[PDB]
RNA sequence: UUAGGCGGCCACAGCGGUGGGGUUGCCUCCCGUACCCAUCCCGAACACGGAAGAUAAGCCCACCAGCGUUCCGGGGAGUACUGGAGUGCGCGAGCCUCUGGGAAACCCGGUUCGCCGCCACC
RNA sequence: GUUUGACUGGGGCGGUACGCGCUCGAAAAGAUAUCGAGCGCGCCCUAUGGCUAUCUCAGCCGGGGACCCGGCGAAGAGUGCAAGAGCAAAAGAUAGCUUGACAGUGUUCUUCCCAACGAGGAACGCUGACGCGAAAGCGUGGUCUAGCGAACCAAUUAGCCUGCUUGAUGCGGGCAAUUGAUGACAGAAAAGCUACCCUAGGGAUAACAGAGUCGUCACUCGCAAGAGCACAUAUCGACCGAGUGGCUUGCUACCUCGAUGUCGGUUCCCUCCAUCCUGCCCGUGCAGAAGCGGGCAAGGGUGAGGUUGUUCGCCUAUUA
RNA sequence: UGAGGCGCCCAAAAUGAUCGGGACUCAAAUCCACCACCGAGACCUGUCCGUACCACUCAUACUGGUAAUCGAGUAGAUUGG
RNA sequence: ACAGCUGGUUCCAAUCGAAACAUGUCGAAGCAUGACCUCCGCCGAGGUAGUCUGUGAGGUAGAGCGACCGAUUGGUCCUGUCAAACUCCAAACUUACAGACGCCGUUUGACGCGGGGAUUCCGGUGCGCGGGGUAAGCCUGUGUACCAGGAGGGGAACAACCCAGAGAUAGGUUAAGGUCCCCAAGUGUGGAUUAAGUGUAAUCCUCUGAAGGUGG
C-alpha cells in the first residue's frame, strides 16, 4: 500500500498536532557486549550448547509496519502499533 | 456451529421484518431511563452501534447507571451476573 | 437397486439444486396425456388413483406405472382416444447412495423421487362413461408398479 | 402500495417535511430546539422540547404578531426574521428556557440568511445557542439596509401599500428597542 | 374445590411433574389433597393429570374421608367433631367440609395436615394405564366417580 | 388547525379516483434579481426582495374501495401441527385415544381512503 | 545421544473436520457432534480512511448499447473479498477539504453460553490534541461478523532509575512500549527401517470365527410390455413393484488379545430342500420315441479320472 | 354395487416341533360390555431401631416430644465405635 | 531405574452422595482448570423445582409462495408440482423479568459468600427430536428419565419394558400383572365373530410377515 512521507498528526512530545515524517525503522548494529553475548560464550563448550545450538526460526507471510514518526518541530520520534502490509511505499 | 464468531447463527434475530426495514425512528434512540428501571434488551437490526452480544437478545435487565450516552444494564446470564453496555436504541421499558 | 432403499421418508427434504449438482435426468416422459388440448371439465367421468400410505416414488417407478397405464388406455381407446390422464407429481427429492467403510459416508447423487402423502391422488383420468372401465384397468396395472396399496376412486361418476 | 413486502416511508418523510437523520443528531444534544421556519410571507420561531406523545413547544413567535408591538412593514425579510427570533427568544426566557440548538429543518445554511438571523435574534434575547458569528449577516443587513438602498435605485416605490417611500431600517431599531425593553407584554 | 389422589408412583415420572405434586403437598401414592379451583391450581392439576385422579366430591363423601383420615398438623390426636369443634373455626366435620368445598379455608389453615393419607382402593381401582373415558382411573372424574374412589379408599 | 409549524405511532396512514375551498387573513403557485447566497451552464434549484395575478398544482375539507394494508364476523377448522400420558392399533414407515394448546392458504361479509400529542390562529 | 506429534468407523496410504469467519445441520431463548452439506480467511486500500456539501441507484418506456431530456421505479444498484445481515434527503454516487488509521487510561462484553482460563477482538467511557461542519454532531480505520502469535533475546522510541569504598570515562543491568515467529497457530530445535526383534497392556482397536445388518449375493413372488409364423401366459420374458434366505461380498466393532491353531484335502457322523436321479402326477408348439416346462416328494443314490495346494473351474470316459 | 370384522392363499433351512409347557375350538382364541377374585418390601396399621430437630439438662447421661413433608446407593467427602 | 500400562491394598457402623461433561494440554489409556459431590466457616431474610397473569425474546412443526428466492407441468388467463442452506404467514413450545398462589427458609439459617478434601473428564438404555448410513444389538448429536450405583413385585429366563424407590418385625389392602392345570385367584356373566390350532406374543437384535389375490 501507499503512504505519505509527511503528514499532520499528534506529537506526544509537543502535546499538539504538528507535521511528522515517517521512516521505516533501520536495524541498529549490535555491540556484542550485551549480557546475552557473554552467556553464549560462558555456556558454549563441548557437545550441544542448549539454547545456543538452536538456529533462526521462520517467517510470517506478511510483516507489520515498522515505522518511526518524527515531529517536524521538536525533532523527536514516537512509535505506533503496526499493521500487516505486504508492501509499504511512501508518496514523495 | 461451524464457526464461533459473535454473529454465528444470528440470521433471524438480526434481520428486520421487511416493513421495519430502513432507518429507525429517533425517538427510541434518545429515550432516557432511570437507574432501577426494568428494560428489555433487543438489538434493532437497522442500528449498527450500541449493541450488546446477540446472545443476550431477549433479556430483561435493570439500568444501574450509564457510561457516556450508553446505559449499563445488569442481567443474570444463567447464574452469572453481567453488566451490559447498551444504547437506548436497543432497549425498551418493561410493562 | 431395491425401492426398500428409498421408499420411506426417513431423511430431510433434499431438493435445493443450488447446492446439489450431478442430479440425473428424470425418466418420466410425460405428465399430461390423452388429448391435452381439451379441458378436464369436458368429461362426465373423473377417476383418480389414490395412494394409501405416505411414501417416496422414484422417477423410474412413476415412468413404469404411467407408461403401463397410458399404454393400456392407448391400446383400448387408440392413439387419439377421447380421454386424458394426468400424472400430477414431480420427483423433487434427490436420492443418494454410499457406494472406504462408514468414513466420509455422505452418498453420491443417484436419482430422484416424489414424496406422496397417503390419501393423495397420484394419477387422475378423465373419460367418457363408455371408457370408464378401461381407465380402471389402466390404474390396476399402474398400482402394481409402485410401492403402496392404492384406491381407484371415482370422482364425478354417478352412472352405475 | 405495491404489495405486502413494500416499504412505505414514515409519514413525515413522504410529506418531505422532516429530515430524520438531522433530527436525531439534533436531539442528541439533550437541549431544546430553536425551530426556525419560513414561508413566502412569514417567518416562525418555536422552542420545541421532546415529549411522550410528540414534541412540545414551550414558547414561540410568528412574524405576524410582530405588529402587535408597532410594525407596519412586510414580514418576510431580514429585519422581520431577526425581531421574530428575538421575540420568541424573550418569551423563551420567560418560560424558564435557557439554551437551545438551531433546527433549520430543510432550509439551507446559507451565510447571512434568515434562519441565522432568527438565531442571532434569539441569542440576543439571552438564550444560549451554539453558533458561529462569521455565518451571520452583518448588522446593517439585519436592520434592513440592503433593502433601503434597493429602494434607493427608485423609479417606482419598492413597497406597494405605501408603508414609506425610502423604506426604514430605523423602524427596525424602534421595534428592537421596544422588545429589549422590560415592560412589554410577552 | 377438587380432591386430588396420586395413583401412579414417582419412578420415571418427569421431575417437574413430581415437584408439582409435592407443591400440592402430596408425597406418596394414595395420598389425597384438596385443591381450590383457581387458574393457578388449574395449570398444576392439568400437569399432573396423568398420574392422578381428581374431581369434586360430595359433601357427605368429604365428610367420611375427613372423619377417617384427617390428621392434626402434629401429633396423633384423632380428628372428630369434638376435635374439630375445639380446634377449628367450625362446629363439626360438616362445617369444615362445607367451608373446604366452598373454598373459604384450607386444612393447613385449620391446623390440620394438608394431606389425607388414604388406604388402597378396596376392590381395586380401574387401572393406571388408561383415563376415565377409556375405563381407567386417571384424570378428571364425576362427583359420583370421585366419590366411588374416595369411599373405596376410606 | 376557512388552508399553519414541530411531531409520536410509522400503509388502519400506500396506489388510484371524485367533488368543494380562499379581496387588504393563512399556505401556495406566483412576480422579480440591487443585495446576503447560489448554479462544474442555467435566480431551475438554493438564497434574497416582493405582491399584479390565481385557487389550475400543491395544501386543507368531504368522499369513493378497484389494487395494497389493519382488524373483525362466518366458513375452512378445533382441521394441520403439537406439550403430557398409554400393556391402544400396525409386519413396518406409521396411526389412534385421553388431557392441555392450536394454525396457514382460501372464500364470503364487514372495517380501513389514518389515529393521537404540543404550539399557534376569526 | 536423541527425535521422527496429534486427529482417524483399527493402523498405513489419502485427507486436516489441527488457528479463524458465514449459511445449513440445530429440534423458533442459549448451548450443541460426526472424515456432516455449501464455502471462505492468513489480505488489500493514503483512499478503497474521515467530514462536509450536493445528490439517488438497478431495470424498463418515450423523445433527440456512448451523451442529452422526460416518465416509472423502497432498493432488484452500490457498498474491496465467503456467507448471512445492515443501509436511500444514506452506510451508496459525485465534488471538495482532511489525516481520528491520533496519544494516555479505563468500563464492559467477548474469546471461554451456563462456569475458571491467555493473546486477540468489539462496544462504551474519561483525559489530551486535532479535522470537518452554521451547529447539534460525526471521526477510537474500511457498515457488521474472518485477516492472527507467549516467555527468553535483539533492534527501535522518549524520559528516567541503577552497576559491590569513592570520583570520572567506557561498557553494562532495569521501568514503559513498538517491530522480528512459533499455521502442530494457548508456541520442543527433530528423518526412517525392523521378517532379528523385545516389554507393557488392549477385545479401550484390526486379522479368522461367532453375533447384528442385508446394499451385495442366492432364491421367490406380483404386474405382463415384448416374441413365440396367428397366438402374453407350450415356451422365453425387459421394465417396475413386493419379499424370503443367511450359501457370496460388504458394513459394524457386541464377545474373545493371562491365545477359541489358517485354506484345501482327508476320515466319520447328523441334518436342510430352493430336487440332479429314482416313484407318482399336470401341460405341451403332446402321433410315437424323445424333448421342453410345471406339481407332490428328502426313502435311497449322486461314483472314477487329467492340470492346479487350490476352493472354484476347465477337461475325459463312464452313469439312472 | 359400495363399506366394515375375522380368517385363507402369497409363506423355503439346516441335532428335537412349540403359545414358558400341558393343552384349549358356543374357547383356555378375538372383539364389545360387565361381575367377582388373586396378587409386592407399595399404601394403611401395632411395636421397636437409627437419624434429624425440639423441651429439660453440664451432658453429645436420662426423660418427654415432633418427622404426610426422614430411612436404597458405586467413586468420593464427613463422623462414632 | 522409570511407566500416564495390568494386578493387589486387610475391622464395624452412622450422615451426605457424584462425574462419565466444558476450556487448555506433544492431548485423546494422562493431567490442570471449571461443572458436579462433600466437609468447615462467614452472612442474616428471603428463595423459586410448579402454575397463573402481565411486559418481552424466538421462526421449528404446519402452511404458503399473482410475498422474495430458486426449483418444477401443459394448453390456446387458465392448468400440474416443490425447498436443510426460501418465507407474505405461523404454532404447540422453549426462554428473560415481575406480581400472585403454592412449596420452602428465618433454634433444621434457606439464598449468597470464603476456605479444606475429593471422585470424575471410556458410559449405556428407553422415549421424544434428530444428522449420516440400504441397514445394523451402526456412527454421531440433543432433551429427559432410568441402568451404571436401584432392592422387592411382574415380564418363562432376561442391566435400564411395567408396578415400585427400601430400617426391623407384624396384621391388613392394593399396584403391575394375572384367575383351566403346572402356580394364588373364574373352567365368571351377557353378547358376537373365527375353523385357521388363525390365535393363546404390550414393548423387543428377541414378537415377522409384504406387494398382490380371496363367491371362506
Ligand atoms: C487366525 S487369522 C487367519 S488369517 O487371517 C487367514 C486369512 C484368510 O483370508 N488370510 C489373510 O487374511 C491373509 C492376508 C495377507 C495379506 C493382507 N498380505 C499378504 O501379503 N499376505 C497375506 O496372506
Ligand atoms: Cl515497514
Ligand atoms: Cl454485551
Ligand atoms: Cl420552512
Ligand atoms: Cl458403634
Ligand atoms: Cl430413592
Ligand atoms: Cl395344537
Ligand atoms: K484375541
Ligand atoms: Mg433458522
Ligand atoms: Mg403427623
Ligand atoms: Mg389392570
Ligand atoms: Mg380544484
Ligand atoms: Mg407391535
Ligand atoms: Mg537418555
Ligand atoms: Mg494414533
Ligand atoms: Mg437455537
Ligand atoms: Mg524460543
Ligand atoms: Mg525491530
Ligand atoms: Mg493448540
Ligand atoms: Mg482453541
Ligand atoms: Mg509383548
Ligand atoms: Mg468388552
Ligand atoms: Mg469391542
Ligand atoms: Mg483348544
Ligand atoms: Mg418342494
Ligand atoms: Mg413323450
Ligand atoms: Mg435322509
Ligand atoms: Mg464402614
Ligand atoms: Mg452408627
Ligand atoms: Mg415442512
Ligand atoms: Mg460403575
Ligand atoms: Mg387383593
Ligand atoms: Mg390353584
Ligand atoms: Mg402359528
Ligand atoms: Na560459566
Ligand atoms: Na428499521
Ligand atoms: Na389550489
Ligand atoms: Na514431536
Ligand atoms: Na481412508
Ligand atoms: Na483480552
Ligand atoms: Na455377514
Ligand atoms: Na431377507
Ligand atoms: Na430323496
Ligand atoms: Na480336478
Ligand atoms: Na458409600
Ligand atoms: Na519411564
Ligand atoms: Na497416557
Ligand atoms: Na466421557
Ligand atoms: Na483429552
Ligand atoms: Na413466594
Ligand atoms: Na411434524
Ligand atoms: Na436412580
Ligand atoms: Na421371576
Ligand atoms: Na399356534
Ligand atoms: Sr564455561
Ligand atoms: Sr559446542
Ligand atoms: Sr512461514
Ligand atoms: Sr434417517
Ligand atoms: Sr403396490
Ligand atoms: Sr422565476
Ligand atoms: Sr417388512
Ligand atoms: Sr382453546
Ligand atoms: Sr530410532
Ligand atoms: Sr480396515
Ligand atoms: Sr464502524
Ligand atoms: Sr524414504
Ligand atoms: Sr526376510
Ligand atoms: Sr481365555
Ligand atoms: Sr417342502
Ligand atoms: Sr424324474
Ligand atoms: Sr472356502
Ligand atoms: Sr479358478
Ligand atoms: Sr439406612
Ligand atoms: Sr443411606
Ligand atoms: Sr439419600
Ligand atoms: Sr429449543
Ligand atoms: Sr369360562
Ligand atoms: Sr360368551
Ligand atoms: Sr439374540
Ligand atoms: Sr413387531
Ligand atoms: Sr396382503
Amino acid at each position: 500500500m501507499q503512504m505519505p512521507r509527511r503528514f499532520n498528526t499528534y506529537c506526544p512530545h509537543c502535546n499538539e498536532h504538528q507535521e511528522h515524517e515517517v521512516e521505516k525503522v533501520r536495524s541498529g548494529r549490535q555491540t556484542g557486549m550485551k549480557w546475552i553475548d557473554r552467556q553464549r560464550e560462558r555456556n558454549s563448550g563441548i557437545g550441544n550448547d542448549g539454547k545456543f545450538s538452536k538456529v533462526p526460526g521462520g517467517d510470517k507471510p506478511t510483516k507489520k509496519t515498522d515505522l518511526k514518526y518524527r515531529c517536524g518541530e521538536c525533532g523527536k520520534a514516537h512509535l505506533r502499533e503496526g499493521w500487516r502490509a505486504g508492501r509499504l511505499e511512501f508518496q514523495e | 456451529p461451524s464457526s464461533n464468531g459473535p454473529l454465528e447463527g444470528t440470521r433471524g434475530k438480526l434481520k428486520n421484518k421487511p416493513r421495519d426495514r430502513g432507518t429507525s425512528p429517533p425517538q427510541r434512540a434518545v429515550e432516557e431511563f432511570d437507574d432501577g428501571e426494568k428494560v428489555h434488551l433487543k438489538i434493532d437490526p437497522s442500528v449498527p452501534n450500541g449493541r450488546f452480544h446477540p446472545r443476550f437478545d431477549g433479556q430483561t435487565g435493570t439500568v444501574e447507571g450509564k457510561q457516556g450516552d450508553a446505559y449499563k444494564v445488569d442481567i443474570v446470564d444463567g447464574g452469572k451476573e453481567k453488566t451490559i453496555i447498551v444504547t437506548a436504541a436497543h432497549l425498551r421499558r418493561q410493562e | 437397486k431395491p425401492a426398500s432403499m428409498y421408499r420411506d421418508i426417513d431423511k430431510p427434504a433434499y431438493t435445493r439444486r443450488e447446492y446439489i449438482t450431478g442430479i440425473p435426468g428424470s425418466k418420466i416422459a410425460q405428465h399430461k396425456m390423452g388429448r391435452k388440448q381439451k379441458d378436464a371439465d369436458d368429461y362426465p367421468v373423473q377417476i383418480s388413483l389414490i395412494v394409501e400410505e405416505t411414501v417416496q416414488l422414484r422417477h423410474g417407478s412413476l415412468e413404469a406405472s404411467r407408461l403401463s397405464a397410458n399404454r393400456h388406455l392407448i391400446k383400448e381407446l387408440g392413439e387419439e382416444g377421447d380421454y386424458k390422464m394426468t400424472l400430477r407429481k414431480f420427483p423433487h427429492q434427490v436420492l443418494r447412495e454410499n457406494k472406504d467403510g462408514m468414513r466420509a459416508a455422505f452418498g453420491k447423487i443417484v436419482g430422484t423421487a416424489a414424496r406422496v402423502q397417503a390419501g393423495e391422488q397420484l394419477f387422475t383420468a378423465y373419460c367418457n362413461v363408455e371408457d370408464a372401465e378401461h381407465v380402471k384397468e389402466a390404474f390396476r396395472r399402474a398400482y402394481n408398479k409402485i410401492t403402496p396399496s392404492c384406491r381407484i376412486d371415482s370422482s364425478p361418476a354417478g352412472n352405475a | 402500495a405495491t404489495g405486502p413486502r413494500y416499504k412505505v416511508p414514515m409519514r413525515r418523510r413522504r410529506e418531505a417535511r422532516t429530515d430524520y437523520h438531522q433530527r436525531l443528531r439534533l436531539l442528541k444534544s439533550g437541549k431544546p430546539r430553536l425551530v426556525a421556519r419560513k414561508s413566502n410571507k412569514h417567518v416562525r420561531a418555536q422552542l420545541v422540547t421532546l415529549g411522550p406523545n410528540g414534541d412540545d413547544t414551550l414558547a414561540s413567535a410568528h412574524s405576524s404578531d410582530l405588529a402587535e408591538y408597532g410594525w407596519e412593514a412586510p414580514t418576510g425579510n431580514m429585519p422581520s426574521a431577526y425581531l421574530t427570533g428575538l421575540l420568541a427568544g424573550l418569551r423563551a426566557q420567560e418560560a424558564g428556557v435557557e439554551e437551545a440548538v438551531l433546527d433549520i429543518g430543510l432550509n439551507s445554511p446559507t451565510p447571512g440568511s434568515k434562519v441565522f438571523a432568527i438565531q442571532e435574534g434569539a441569542i440576543d434575547a439571552g438564550l444560549d445557542i451554539p453558533h458561529n458569528d462569521d455565518v451571520l449577516a452583518d448588522w446593517q443587513r439585519t436592520r434592513g439596509a440592503h433593502i433601503a438602498e434597493y429602494d434607493e435605485q427608485l423609479e417606482e416605490p419598492l413597497y406597494s401599500g405605501d408603508f414609506d417611500a425610502a423604506d426604514l431600517p430605523e423602524h427596525f431599531d424602534e421595534l428592537r428597542e421596544t422588545l429589549l425593553d422590560g415592560d412589554i407584554e410577552l | 374445590m377438587h380432591a386430588l389422589v396420586q395413583l401412579r408412583g414417582e419412578v420415571n415420572m418427569h421431575t417437574d411433574i413430581q415437584d408439582t405434586l409435592e407443591m400440592l403437598n402430596i408425597h406418596h401414592v394414595n395420598h389425597c389433597t384438596l385443591v381450590p379451583e383457581t387458574d393457578a391450581y388449574r395449570g398444576m392439576v392439568a400437569k399432573v393429570n396423568d398420574f392422578v385422579a381428581f374431581g369434586e366430591p360430595s359433601q357427605e363423601t368429604l365428610e367420611t374421608v375427613l372423619a377417617t383420615r384427617a390428621e392434626p398438623l402434629e401429633g396423633d390426636a384423632d380428628v372428630d367433631d369434638e376435635w374439630v369443634a375445639e380446634h377449628t373455626d367450625y362446629d363439626d366435620i360438616s362445617g369444615l367440609a362445607f367451608a373446604l368445598l366452598s373454598e373459604e379455608t384450607t386444612l393447613r389453615e385449620q391446623g390440620l395436615s394438608p394431606t389425607l393419607r388414604l388406604h388402597p382402593p378396596r376392590g381395586g381401582h380401574d387401572g393406571v394405564k388408561h383415563p376415565v373415558k377409556e375405563g381407567g382411573q386417571l384424570g378428571k372424574h364425576d362427583t359420583e366417580g370421585i366419590d366411588d374412589l374416595l369411599e373405596a379408599m376410606r
